[PDB]
């Protein structure tokens, strides 16, 4: 049962990337529609930036 | 002193739940404080109702 990189780096490391970067999509929901700063306009919002 | 806010925590909106509030409390005392200078416009007389 040779490899075993991948296998991992196959399945799991690359599953783990697809949703490691959904819960960082989760980690810029912050509740607001919108808000913002945005020193030429309103640009709604901190979801934005 | 509602609006001091060094805003926001609520932050809902960034500068507009106040509106909200003295919008409703104009809405709900606006109909109380019409039959209160229309019933009560005879108690509102052409004294200091100026």
């Amino acid at each position: 049962s040779l490899t075993f990189f991948d296998d991992y780096m196959n399945k799991s490391f690359l599953p783990k990337i697809q949703m490691t970067m959904d819960y960082l999509f989760t980690v810029e929901v912050e509740s607001n529609n919108p808000y913002a700063l945005e020193l030429s306009d309103e640009n709604h919002n901190i979801f934005k930036t | 002193d509602i609006n001091l806010n060094k805003a926001t925590e609520f932050i809902l909106v960034d500068n507009n739940y106040n509106s909200t509030n003295e919008f409703w409390d104009g809405l709900m005392d606006r109909l109380s404080p019409y039959l209160s200078y229309f019933i009560d416009e005879k108690l509102k007389t052409e004294e200091d109702m100026i």
